[PDB]
């Protein structure tokens, strides 16, 4: 967040962590993380120093530069675990494997706190609210859902009849207004929050959709395909 | 006319029996090309048997430089990049430099560029205005009582012929001893250079016979009809040593 | 501004670096060896050394590539392969001592079934069907040994075959082309790789050169 | 190798018969049909090694 710090993932459990702002010299590293049995997914920065990273056998453990060491440990998913998804208070993250369930995860104790279910195949990619009252997830049976943390149910679902794909990855607005959702058609769904109406349609990717990025001031929005086209939509 | 049916019969051919792999391996708009040429190279004499007619007289020239440079660049293009691709697999994984049909299509045309401006600066260097009467060569003292119809766009055409096929049967022959570093079963490296001895003995033997013509008197008939008749030969041995690998697999099937 | 007319400079000279390193990722061919639990994983990058993925190089007659093996993951094959999308050749190392053993405490099977499980899996996928897999066979000592000691027949009745050293060696190969469903854009290679002798890689390493052409020809189209 | 090489003679041998059949009625007959001749057992002579001895010389040149 604050622009110092950066870090890859990689499939060999080499989490190296890079800076920016360096004394003679432009990127160097400093400390080596190490010690995961599974392939690295993705990597979350909570602040300055405390990050987390989303292994390939169930540990979703926050680590840090200065001891080279995970603090707390989470557990309690029968698969293994490929997103993550970080909550704007800094105090809480959300993670959901391929059980098709996703759990809330808090960095002081280290425990689920609450599980949600209702998903009929497995998820690629959750995302979290701006205000914090709940979370949206979309997995690969064609169906969108918002979990509420306060009802512990899902208060509408996004059902879809043409379309057979999968969601890869999904986002909200600047305050959680409007959803995004890309599919497995070289393009992606802009979703409303409680009509269920396609109000944007995107195209021109190429290639299939991986990820896609929305600002906090939710302006502008990039999208990330396998094509090497990093276009930004407005 | 059996060149025409020759040529109508394997584009028929191509046209319908195609999803063989045999037909596949040699460029399908390569081919298309080449039978272009050929089919050019042998109406340039069904265009040329009709009256001078200066206009005619470039028309049939320009067809006759085409079709012989298109002819000519389909059969280098095609045995380099059978060469390249082995270095390009050897030394590279995927190093597409003029590879794709579309881009052996761009540097065919850019070959036929060339040729149009070589041609165009012959034009303008040389206007080739109407010379159909020749009475240098026609006797009035036994009276022959004969006049020629012959045209003269033979000198430069011939001696333009002769440089851009040396300089072809040499790159094309380069070529063909570069590719045969790597045994294939679209290895075109015997047949295209028993094909460019052909044409050069062709040329070699076309030209003293050519010469003797020229030189002799009421002879402009003579030398025109051989000309001809040469070029329709090596365009029909091209033909033939082309498909003749297509037309056994054909009747393997 | 300054810093703006600079930022022109430097994006060019990091465009160049980055055209010149990809130009130089282009000619290094990617393998992706893979195989069964403990199947030879250590002794056949043992080999030309001399002359969790693991990362190794070596140049053979003036052509350096890079080389990935899987080694030790236990994770599901429906987010492992969207990573490794557009590898040119994928080295299967078959396990010649899975039959013999018997079946597993968790596992329905054998460790056979679930070599050909996955074999199934790695060959008929959706996602690569232009690439190639090919099949290394190790570890033949001592399976001819097995093999002359205890039949093969007795675990595999759907053939009548003898038991001997070159049918043996010659049979598993055509049993390997019936489970493909596209036969017209996929191909499999199988050599046989010794164990005592090291002259045997320039034996398979030409065997690359007759692959990445066929990729090559990818580029071409007339395929 | 021999195959080649005598089937190339035989299409030479075969252009031989068209170039001394159209020449006629020329003062410069005997000039040219001398040069044809001596330049067709010259490429005769020539084609014996260059289609017969090249992979002669390329096997020397291996090793």
């Amino acid at each position: 967040p604050s622009g110092n710090y950066v870090a890859c993932g990689g499939l060999d459990n080499i989490c190296s962590i890079y800076n920016l702002k360096t004394r003679e010299g432009n990127v160097r590293v400093s400390r080596e993380l190490a010690g995961h049995t599974g392939y690295l997914s993705c990597c979350r920065f909570l602040d300055d120093n405390q990050i987390v990273t989303s292994s390939g056998d169930t540990t979703c453990a926050l680590w840090d530069i200065e001891t080279g060491q995970q603090t707390t440990t989470f557990t309690g998913h029968t698969g293994d675990v490929m997103s993550l998804s970080l909550a704007p208070d800094t105090r809480l993250f959300v993670s959901g494997a391929c059980d098709a369930s996703a759990k809330l995860w808090d960095v002081r104790e280290g425990m689920c706190r609450q599980t949600f279910t209702g998903h009929e195949s497995d998820i690629n990619a959750i995302c979290f609210f701006p205000n914090g009252n709940a979370f949206a997830t979309g997995s690969d049976d064609a169906t969108c859902r918002l979990f509420d943390l306060r009802a512990d149910q899902e208060l509408m679902t996004y059902s879809h009849d043409n379309i057979i794909c999968g969601i890869t990855s999904v986002s909200f607005s600047k305050s959680g207004r409007l959803l995004l959702a890309g599919y497995d058609d070289f393009n992606c769904n802009v979703w409303d929050a409680l009509k269920a109406d396609r109000a944007g349609v995107l195209a021109g990717h190429d290639n299939r959709v991986s990820c896609l990025g929305v600002t906090d001031d939710g302006m502008a929005v990039a999208t990330g395909s396998w094509d090497s086209f990093l276009k930004i939509w407005n | 006319v059996v060149g025409i049916a020759a040529t109508l019969f394997v584009v028929i051919t191509f046209v319908r029996y195609n999803d063989t792999p045999i037909v596949k391996a040699s460029g399908r708009e390569l081919s298309y090309v080449l039978l272009a040429g050929i089919f050019l190279c042998y109406a340039t004499t069904f265009l040329m048997i009709a009256e001078p007619d200066l206009g005619t007289c470039s028309l049939r020239r320009i067809f006759l430089g085409l079709g012989m440079s298109i002819s000519y660049a389909a059969l280098l293009t095609k045995t380099n990049r059978i060469y390249r691709i082995f270095e390009q697999g050897k030394r590279s994984v995927s190093a597409p430099r003029f590879i794709s049909p579309a881009s052996q299509l761009a540097i065919t045309f850019s070959l036929i560029s060339l040729q149009l401006l070589g041609i165009c600066v012959w034009f303008v260097v040389d206007p080739s205005h109407s010379v159909v009467d020749f009475q240098d060569q026609r006797t009035l003292d036994p009276r022959f009582a004969r006049g020629v119809l012959k045209c003269d766009i033979s000198d430069l055409s011939l001696i333009c012929l002769l440089g851009y096929s040396m300089l072809l049967m040499v790159t094309c022959t380069v070529y063909a001893i570069k590719t045969r570093g790597v045994p294939e079963t679209f290895n075109e490296a015997k047949p295209i250079g028993f094909t460019m001895y052909t044409t050069c003995i062709v040329w070699l033997a076309f030209i003293p016979i050519f010469f003797g013509t020229s030189q002799s008197a009421d002879k402009l008939y003579i030398q025109t009809t051989t000309l001809t008749v040469s070029v329709s030969l090596s365009a029909s041995v091209s033909l033939g040593m082309l498909y003749m690998p297509k037309v056994y697999i054909i009747l393997f099937h | 501004s300054a810093e703006d007319k600079a930022a022109v400079e430097r994006s060019k000279m990091i465009d160049r670096n980055l055209r010149e390193d990809g130009e130089k990722a282009a000619k290094e061919v990617k393998l992706l060896l893979l195989g069964a639990g403990e199947s030879g994983k250590n002794t056949i990058v043992k080999q030309m050394k001399i002359i969790g993925i693991v990362e190794t190089h070596f140049t053979d007659k003036d052509l350096y590539f890079k080389m990935f093996d899987v080694g030790a993951q236990r994770s599901e094959r429906k987010k492992w392969i969207h990573c490794f999308e557009g590898v040119t050749a994928i080295i299967f190392c078959v396990a010649l001592s899975d039959y013999d053993l018997v079946l597993a405490e968790d596992e329905e099977m054998n460790r056979m079934h679930a070599s050909m499980k996955l074999f199934d899996s790695i060959c008929n996928n959706k996602w690569f069907t232009e690439t190639s897999i090919i099949l290394f066979l190790n570890k033949k000592d001592l399976f001819e040994e097995k093999i002359k000691r205890s039949p093969l027949t007795i675990c595999y009745p759907e053939y009548t075959g003898s038991n001997t050293y070159e049918e043996a060696a010659a049979y598993i190969q055509c049993q390997f082309e019936d489970l493909n469903r596209r036969k017209d854009t996929k191909e499999i290679y199988t050599h046989f790789t010794c164990s005592t002798d090291t002259k045997n890689v320039q034996f398979v390493f030409d065997a690359v050169t007759d692959v990445i052409i066929k990729n090559n020809l990818k580029e071409c189209g007339l395929y």
